[PDB]
RNA sequence: GAGGGAAACAGCCCAGAUCAUCAGCUAAGGCCCCUAAGUGGUGACUCAGUGGGAAAGGAUGUGGAGUUGCGUAGACAACCA
RNA sequence: CUCGAUGUCGGCUCGUCGCAUCCUGGGGCUGGAGUCGGUCCCAAGGGUUGGGCUGUUCGCCCAUUAAAGCGGCACGCGAGCUGGGUUCAGAACGUCGUGAGACAGUUCGGUCCCUAUCCGCUGCGCGCGGAGGAAUCUUGAGAAGGGCUGUCUUUAGUACGAG
RNA sequence: CGCUGAAAGCAUCUAAGCGGGAAGCACGCUUCAAGAUAAGGGUUCCCACAGGAGUGUUCCUGGUAAGGUCCCCGAGAGAUG
């Protein structure tokens, strides 16, 4: 039901600029590359409106029969990526239309989506930063422990949702309302005030404010 | 507003009506207001 | 020896219900009566035997009383605080699939059987179905007298 | 239904079109619409007048027969004569101005003037920065407005300031004796 | 108590005739 | 002390299992669906989901039956002195 | 009910639920000048501090805070921890007993264990199905998380008030 | 807290109806999600193979297409998968 303007890109690394106010801003540098319009969605056909973006350099050799004939049909070379973009204004995309950075502006403020870095299995007291016990004072074996999980013959078992052990990061994680330092689009650059999620070379869904702004 | 179960008229201008299934007395002095809780 | 019916031996139908200003329980009754086809002589309880029950305008069902905000309808995730509830009115509003398909469960004996007897149910809150290939004939809710 | 037995007279000028259940209602200043409720009719007495009638004489026939007579009159005098409501304030540093028959604009002490839209139905009159009035078709919707417009800043029980009903008789006491 | 007092209502069904072990 | 009823439920209700039966009639309890048999017939009452937990006390809920005061010398409300 | 064993206080950890609400939200009556208050309703979304004393619960106190809620869950939680208290054998004091000894009197000291089978729960795979076999992008039935709050500035020394 | 308004000639937030009204309810924000066996939808690719039995072809073997896995080099991933 929201306008969203968005663009993929490349998480490059992070360094450090400085304002008008002379104030140091961690920016972190996204290749918002070229994206093409691969596929558009409709009510009428699909049921919902958004529009599929392309984006990534993608070998030749390493894109198989489905995909060559998926980009065929959208008219445009292969990309590697493909993600969509949940757009009330899906229409106005032409398939095959040409995105680039400079769909964002020196201000804007934007909503970064990628995946979290990966953890392994972590421990409560790393995953969910529980307090363990003590180091000394006859704790036994059970420095990084999580406790009790229960109470007794009632209810005479473990609640769903409690929180264990698990694998933690490579998730979706949204960071919200970072704002544009700088745009060049002439090759392809967006430097974000802020710290994104994912390591770097990762993939990056940049989009427009959802709560506009603070 | 006084909530109780035993509601009467306090003046002789209170009336006493059934509301939305509940028994209130309403009056023109704010005091007497009364609702069955 | 009783006779028994044997596998694909009793043709099964195609009906429709209109629940156009009809009480959801007489609704969901006819419905459990004609999906474990209590109306057949060849009515047999191991062995699906009903009808399938197509229900149209499933928004426009009958409620007496003030069920319609009174009525409640719960449902539970399995997990503390894991509780919605939400009114009969509000379900045949939104979802009115939901609403008779759990009163013809309830309605229907608890078995792997009536589980699979249940999707015989087509409900649907508008006055169209898309199982127009599958003919259904109209049913009227009757009584029989004394 | 002592209030439904009695009759209601048409007036010069007003249309009453009783189509079964469904009755409409022309006049001079509009145009009303009303359903009566099913266990109630409504005849016309001659062409001349209106008359109600309750089919048993249980609670809600008669209940309904009241409503529904008091109602129809209301609609009927309320197209050949309209409602007004005057509504005055007190206080020192409030005011009222129009923008237009159906704009509004109140200083009732608040941090900025608050401003008030009318709907389709009512039209404002002020001649007084401390007094103006509601007029309208429907008086129910009047009476809302009137009491909407009063809410913005009920009458105190200390200095009566706020917006009051021409007649209303408000309480007061003393405070810092 | 809660389950007393319906363990002695328990006993106003209909196929109980007023009476039922414990009350 | 099995069987039927009581949702489940040694002590309550019905009823005392010799075995077989793919016969019939009943008991308690039941007859919209779960669940076998009535969404039974006729006349009232309830609209609280009361039915399907509870007290002192409270309440223009609602139906019915009285007793009694006043009243077209004109009653009760509403409206002018 | 359990004596062919259902481990008993407080803290730690981890929570979850009730509302008989401590704060924050809303409203009546009072009021109450205002400022504040106090009381009868609503409301459980979130939040509800760190220390001194004592084994303590409780309680008192210090310094804060929007506030330092009350309760249930085997007085939640020892196959999670703690062993300071309690309730073993040592010893001493007081009291009692002729004495062995006794004391919900006091004091110092004082062993526990468990590689998780089943359910439960946090994660992660394999399989098969999804009426041909595939590749990509998805809808969201439904599920989970999140929901706190202060101070200052301004409106304005305005409203109110005799000040 | 109301508006209109009877039953009850008035009145009444209520009996018909309409409006306001909280950090609560449901959304809004974020995340998982078709084992949702109701197993969804779009787009794209591959194609009517071979040999036996057969009993409407059925079904079982065999070589492939699109595509995928094994193996190897790794990390932005990871206990092992
Ligand atoms: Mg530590
Ligand atoms: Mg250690
Ligand atoms: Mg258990
Ligand atoms: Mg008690
Ligand atoms: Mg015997
Ligand atoms: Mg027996
Ligand atoms: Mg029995
Ligand atoms: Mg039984
Ligand atoms: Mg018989
Ligand atoms: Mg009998
Ligand atoms: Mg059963
Ligand atoms: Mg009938
Ligand atoms: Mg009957
Ligand atoms: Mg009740
Ligand atoms: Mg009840
Ligand atoms: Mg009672
Ligand atoms: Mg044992
Ligand atoms: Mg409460
Ligand atoms: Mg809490
Ligand atoms: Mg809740
Ligand atoms: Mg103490
Ligand atoms: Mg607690
Ligand atoms: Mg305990
Ligand atoms: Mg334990
Ligand atoms: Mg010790
Ligand atoms: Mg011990
Ligand atoms: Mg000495
Ligand atoms: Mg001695
Ligand atoms: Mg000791
Ligand atoms: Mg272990
Ligand atoms: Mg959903
Ligand atoms: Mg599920
Ligand atoms: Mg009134
Ligand atoms: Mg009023």
């Amino acid at each position: 039901e929201r306008t969203v303007k968005g663009v993929l890109g490349t998480k490059l690394g992070m360094t450090q600029l400085w304002d008008e106010h002379n104030r140091l801003v961690p920016v972190t540098v996204i290749q918002a590359g070229p994206c093409v319009v691969t596929q558009v969605r409709t009510p009428e056909t699909d049921g919902y409106s958004a529009v599929q973006l392309g984006y990534g350099a993608v070998k030749a050799k390493n894109v198989t029969k489905p995909e060559a004939g998926h980009f065929e049909k959208a008219g445009v070379t292969p990309r590697r990526h493909l993600v969509e973009l949940r757009t009330a204004d899906a229409s106005e995309y032409t398939l095959g239309q040409e995105i680039a950075a400079d769909v964002f502006s020196e201000s804007d403020f934007v909503d970064v989506t990628g995946t979290s870095k990966g953890k392994g299995t972590a421990g409560v007291m790393k995953r969910h930063g529980f307090g363990g016990l003590r180091a000394t004072h006859g704790v036994h074996r059970k420095h990084r422990s999580p406790g009790s999980i229960g109470g007794c013959s009632t209810p005479g078992k473990v609640i769903k949702g409690l929180r264990m052990a698990g694998r933690m990061g490579v998730e979706r994680v949204t960071v919200q309302n970072l704002q544009v330092h700088s745009v060049d689009a002439e090759r392809g650059i967006m430097l974000v005030r802020g710290a994104v999620p994912g390591p770097k070379g990762s993939l990056l869904v940049v989009r427009s404010a959802a709560k506009k702004a603070a | 507003m006084k909530v109780q179960p035993s509601v009467k008229k306090i003046c002789d201008k209170c009336k006493v009506i059934r509301r939305h299934g509940r028994v209130m007395v309403i009056c023109d002095n704010p005091r007497h207001k009364q609702r069955q809780g | 020896t009783t006779y028994s019916p044997k596998a694909g031996e009793v043709q099964r139908k195609w009906y429709v219900i209109d629940a156009e200003d009809i009480v959801l329980g007489r609704l969901a009754t006819t419905a459990a009566n004609l999906l474990r086809g209590k109306h057949k002589p060849q009515y047999a309880p191991h062995i699906d035997t009903g009808d399938f029950v197509v229900v149209v305008n499933a928004s426009k069902i009958a409620l007496t009383g003030k069920k319609a905000t009174d009525s409640l309808r719960y449902d539970h995730s399995g997990r503390p605080g894991g509780l919605r509830v939400t009114s009969i009115g509000e379900m045949l509003a939104k979802n009115p699939r939901r609403a008779v398909e759990r009163a013809v469960w309830g309605m229907m004996p608890k078995n792997k059987l009536s589980r699979q007897q249940l999707k015989k149910l087509k409900v649907y809150g508008g006055p169209e179905h898309p199982h127009a290939a599958q003919n259904p004939q109209p049913y009227e809710i009757t009584q029989i007298a004394q | 239904s002592r209030i439904g037995r009695l009759p209601i007279a048409v007036p010069s000028g007003v249309e009453v079109k009783l189509d079964g259940q469904y009755v409409e209602v022309k006049g001079p200043k509009g145009t009303l619409n009303f359903t009566v409720r099913e266990p109630i009719t409504v005849s016309k007495n001659d062409e001349g007048a209106i008359l109600v009638e309750r089919p048993d004489d249980e609670r809600e026939n008669r209940s309904l027969h009241g409503l529904t007579r008091t109602l129809i009159n209301n609609m009927v005098i309320g197209v050949t004569e309209g409602y007004e409501k005057k509504l005055e304030i007190q206080g020192v540093g409030y005011r009222v101005l129009s923008k237009g028959p159906k704009q509004l604009e109140f200083n009732l002490g608040f941090s900025h003037p608050v401003i008030v839209d009318a709907p389709e139905g009512i039209t404002f009159a002020v001649e007084n920065p401390t007094k103006f009035s509601v007029q309208g078709i429907d008086k129910q919707v009047v009476g809302e407005t009137a009491a909407n417009i009063r809410k913005i800043r009920k009458p105190e029980p200390y200095k009566g300031k706020g917006v009051r009903y021409e007649g209303e008789n408000v309480r007061r006491k003393v405070g810092k004796a | 108590g809660k389950t007393g007092r319906k363990r002695r209502a328990r006993r106003k069904k209909g196929a109980n005739h007023g009476k039922r072990p414990n009350a």
